[PDB]
């Protein structure tokens, strides 16, 4: 029956943006709302962002 | 009649024939995004010509990772076959 | 004393390659003597243009090989080297001699 | 006007790549203000070369494997974007990796030219395998800051560049982790001034008093706006 | 939810605190106070509002 | 057995480190939580649902 | 790796069948480009039939969510594995257990 | 035999080599013999493939070969095959380690010898001259060229007495310079004989 | 590596002892750090009598 | 900003 069977697969790498869905394993949902930079981040005394 | 897998898309010009081979369909591998070509596949009498060529969807990109073909026995052009 | 003798038909490419090299020289080494500019070879040809004939019908081309003489005073052991791994643009003939 | 002026006094290395400087002497209420923009600048906005383009040799996508290796081509990519390079002369330059033999790859097997310097002599990228095996591959360093991913570099290159080259995501910024202390400064003859201790830790190719100029520079030229008109 | 709890956090009161019991020229300078480091958030103090 | 571990590693027995701030340089009042959670990234991808 | 898991990661990661579980004990040969090859001890080896086992790695490809089903190899070239042990890790493994 | 032709006389200033590489007297002439080698098989091999310019660059006994195409897809084939291909015949040819390069070719309407092509091609499947010409004007306008002009010449439409047509659409000057001129040409033949083609695209003037 | 210099666009005077200066563009993260440098001098370090 | 400029006008290029 079928004549010409092309089949093409194609690999989109996504990569995490304002507005996808994360979550933990304990039921925290969330929709990551900014992507911050580094220097913007929550650091403690030793110098480590959050 | 049936349909054509070719590289000679028409109206649409030099925009066409361009992440495939002389004989049709996308070459593997490339960054390939939305409203680009990945397989020719247009009839004549369908001056009456037209574009069914499965493109890429929109919004999409990425990379030709797989190109299988077990087509109507005739697919070759002179020789890849 | 290492001469380095650049050669090239362009120029600004043989120029660039001269403070490509003096930048090589310098980090690793000290006194890097300078890029002396030698006389330019203009090569010239006359041919006749014509298929058959007409013998005042000519064009005068030439090609310009330019010369670049860059020394380096002191070859340390990091300096001599560098250059081994570090090639130079394509189009430019460069021709090193330690004394 | 009773003011004073901050000198680099001390600058002790650590190590070579993470490395504390003080700074001295500055006014009373001045070495946060000085800390934390001297944070900012030199997290955000540092120039360092990094790579762009790989180009491995019978290669088709990244998403490929190869005859004779342990980390695939992503697992590749991922620890060439590692990589710490720090170039002198040039703003980009090419380099070559070649090697065949049963073992690992390090990082000082790249055929280095005289301008660039590998600081890592013990990053692994590959583990070759099979004796038989052989990887070439050919790399492009660029030097900028910021982020600049492979999307938004999928368009932008105005070079037209030919089809085979893998495009690799720019982490520009050597600085990784800085912080800074106020302390109480030991003046002979005044108490109420402090000293501010920035502990860098770098990429190992940025030098500290270098960065801490150039994020100077910035600050400086930034604030002339505010200084020259109104 | 967010604002709630910074309303509540910021008006309130605790018996001691950087600059208990001063006295304050205006809301103005009582920013002034908090922002330079000099009294804290919740600590009693006679202002005088207009 | 948290507390006896988080006393083996040298950190705050509470859980809670003080942290600074990326904008402001200066310490968030009252110390916060900061810890290893296991996140997931969920296949509700915005850029299949614009 | 999930830093506080309850241990169940390891059973549960070996017995969906994402990972390359070695059927019979012993060294390697680890060609695994294409294949782990891996010597079999002479204890769990047939008389006849001489034999060491080939490993088929499944490379990208499609499932059922469009996600990517990719299983990489976990252990280096000559070295001892056991039966029951894994070798390649699939999709949402490391080192045989469970990272989601 | 009037004019003189637009890419030689602007090497030096506006339009760079195709050939880039350096040799003494001894081993010049050898060097170009290669170079015509080369770029004589890859006219041949990829004449289906939309080659416009090879631009061959030899460094330290190796040459660098970078092919301009309109469509690389046709030229690469599938990741590595064809290229890989060409490359062993082109150290062939040279006699030295060989380097394929691949450029991508933005916008190949204007690109005049490609357009040169196209024509030829028409020409040879039996179009109308005319008509052909007057696309290949009309399309370059469209993409943004600054002018174009193409001409043809030589049993047109198979007459027995051969003549010289040509179309000229914005503005292509030939004695400035600094303009950057795009010429090239092409033959078909035909039938009744070989119809050349020319073609000016005319990008825009340099300042420097 | 070249860096964008802003033009100071308006000071819109509401009174003779009010201000606002509106400015742009700048680098991403560098109004904060231009604003929060400005608001300590101003508010700890400005020389004056009273 | 013309005492922040003074005051970081030791080390700068």
């Amino acid at each position: 029956g079928v004549l010409k069977i092309v089949k093409v697969y194609l690999a989109v790498k996504r990569r995490i943006q304002p507005g996808d869905k994360m979550a933990g394993r304990h039921g925290n949902k969330g929709v990551i709302s900014k992507i911050n930079p580094i220097e913007d981040m929550p650091y403690d005394e030793n110098g480590t962002p959050v | 009649g049936p349909e054509e897998i070719t590289a000679d898309i028409p109206n649409v010009g030099e925009a066409a024939l361009s992440k495939l081979d002389e004989s049709g369909i996308v070459y593997i591998g490339a960054e390939v995004t939305g409203g680009d070509i990945l397989v020719g596949k247009v009839t004549p009498k369908g001056s009456d010509v037209k574009d069914s060529s499965l493109r890429v969807p929109n919004g999409v990109s990425g990379t030709v990772i797989d190109v299988q073909v077990f087509t109507r026995d005739g697919v070759e052009k002179d020789k890849r076959a | 004393r290492i001469r380095i003798r650049l050669k090239a038909f362009d120029h600004r490419l043989i120029d660039q390659a001269t403070a490509e090299i003096v930048e090589t020289a310098k980090r690793t080494g000290a006194q890097v003597r300078g890029p002396i500019p030698l006389p330019t070879r203009k090569e010239r040809f006359t041919v006749l243009i014509s298929p058959h004939v007409n013998k005042d019908a000519r064009d005068q081309y030439e090609i310009r090989t330019h010369l670049r003489l860059v020394d380096i005073v002191e070859p340390t052991e990091k300096t001599v080297d560098a250059l081994m791994r570090l090639d130079l643009a394509a189009g430019v003939d460069v021709q090193i001699s330690l004394g | 006007t009773e003011f004073l002026k901050p000198r680099l006094v001390d600058i002790e290395q650590v190590s070579s790549t993470h490395a504390k400087v003080t700074l001295e002497p500055l006014e009373r209420g001045f070495g946060h203000t000085l800390g934390n923009a001297l944070r900012r600048i030199l997290l955000s906005s540092m120039p360092g070369c990094a790579v762009t383009e790989v180009e491995i040799d019978g290669v088709l996508h990244e998403y490929s494997t190869k005859e004779g290796v342990q980390e695939d081509i992503l697992e590749i990519l991922l620890n060439l974007k590692g990589l710490a390079v720090r170039v002198q002369g040039k703003d980009e330059v090419i380099l070559t990796l070649n090697k065949s033999g049963i073992g690992p790859v390090t990082a000082a097997d790249i055929t280095h030219d005289g301008d660039v310097e590998i600081v890592k002599p013990q990053h692994v990228i590959c583990h070759l395998t099979d004796e038989n095996a052989s990887i070439s591959m050919r790399i492009k360093v660029q030097r900028g800051r910021g982020y600049v991913p492979a999307s938004t570099r999928i368009h932008s290159e105005e070079d037209e560049r030919p089809i085979g080259r893998l495009l690799v995501d720019a982490c520009y910024s050597p600085v990784e982790r800085i912080a800074y202390n106020v302390e109480a400064a030991r003046v002979e003859q005044r108490t109420d001034l402090d000293k501010l201790v920035i502990e860098m830790e770098t990429n190992g190719t940025i030098d500290p008093e270098e960065a801490i100029r150039r994020a100077a520079t910035i600050l400086a030229e930034q604030l002339e706006a505010f200084v020259d008109l109104r | 939810q967010d604002v709630v709890l910074g309303l509540y956090y910021m008006t309130r009161d605790c018996v001691n605190a950087k600059g208990e019991g001063m006295v304050l020229t205006g809301p103005k300078e009582a920013e002034r106070l908090y922002r330079s480091g000099l009294a804290s958030l919740h600590a009693r103090v006679k202002v005088r509002i207009t | 057995e948290i507390k006896e571990l988080l006393k083996l590693g040298d950190l705050p027995t509470s859980g809670q480190i003080r942290l600074y701030d990326g904008r402001t340089g200066e310490q968030f009042e009252r110390p916060v939580t900061v810890g290893y959670m296991y996140m997931l990234k969920l296949n509700h991808l915005v850029d299949d649902k614009m | 790796k999930p830093l506080v898991g309850t241990g169940m990661e390891r059973a549960v990661a070996v017995d969906s069948g994402v990972t390359a579980v070695a059927k019979r004990g012993g060294v390697v040969q680890y060609v695994d480009a294409s294949r782990i090859v891996i010597k079999v001890n002479e204890d769990e080896m047939y008389p006849g039939e001489a034999g060491i086992d080939i490993y088929n790695l499944t490379k990208y490809t499609r499932s059922n969510q469009n996600t990517c089903i990719n299983q990489m190899p976990c252990v280096s070239l000559g070295e001892p594995v056991e039966r029951g042990d894994v070798l390649a890790d699939g999709p949402s493994t490391d080192l045989g257990e469970l990272a989601l | 035999g009037q004019k003189v032709h637009p890419n030689g006389i602007r090497l030096g200033i506006v339009k760079p080599w195709n050939s880039t590489w350096f040799a003494n007297t001894k081993e010049f002439a050898d060097n170009l013999d290669s170079d015509f080698k080369v770029r004589q098989y890859l006219t041949k091999e990829l004449a289906k493939a939309s080659v416009s310019r090879i631009v061959i660059e030899r460094p330290a006994k190796s040459i660098r070969v970078t092919i301009h195409t309109a469509r690389p897809g046709i030229v690469i084939g599938k990741k590595g095959e064809d290229v890989e291909k060409l490359r062993k015949v082109v150290a062939d040819i040279a006699g030295v380690p060989a380097q394929i390069n691949i450029a991508e070719v933005r916008k190949p309407e204007l690109d005049a010898k490609l357009v040169a092509d196209s024509i030829t091609s028409q020409l040879e499947r039996r179009v109308m001259f005319r008509r052909a010409m007057k696309r290949a004007v009309q399309n370059a306008m469209r993409l943004g060229a600054k002018g174009i002009k193409v001409e043809v010449s030589g049993r047109l439409g198979g007459a027995e007495i051969a003549r010289t047509e040509w179309y000229r659409e914005g503005r292509v000057p030939l004695h400035t310079l600094r303009a950057d001129i795009d010429y090239n040409t092409s033959e078909a033949h035909t039938t009744y004989g070989v119809i050349g083609v020319k073609v000016w695209i005319f990008k825009g003037e340099i300042l420097g």
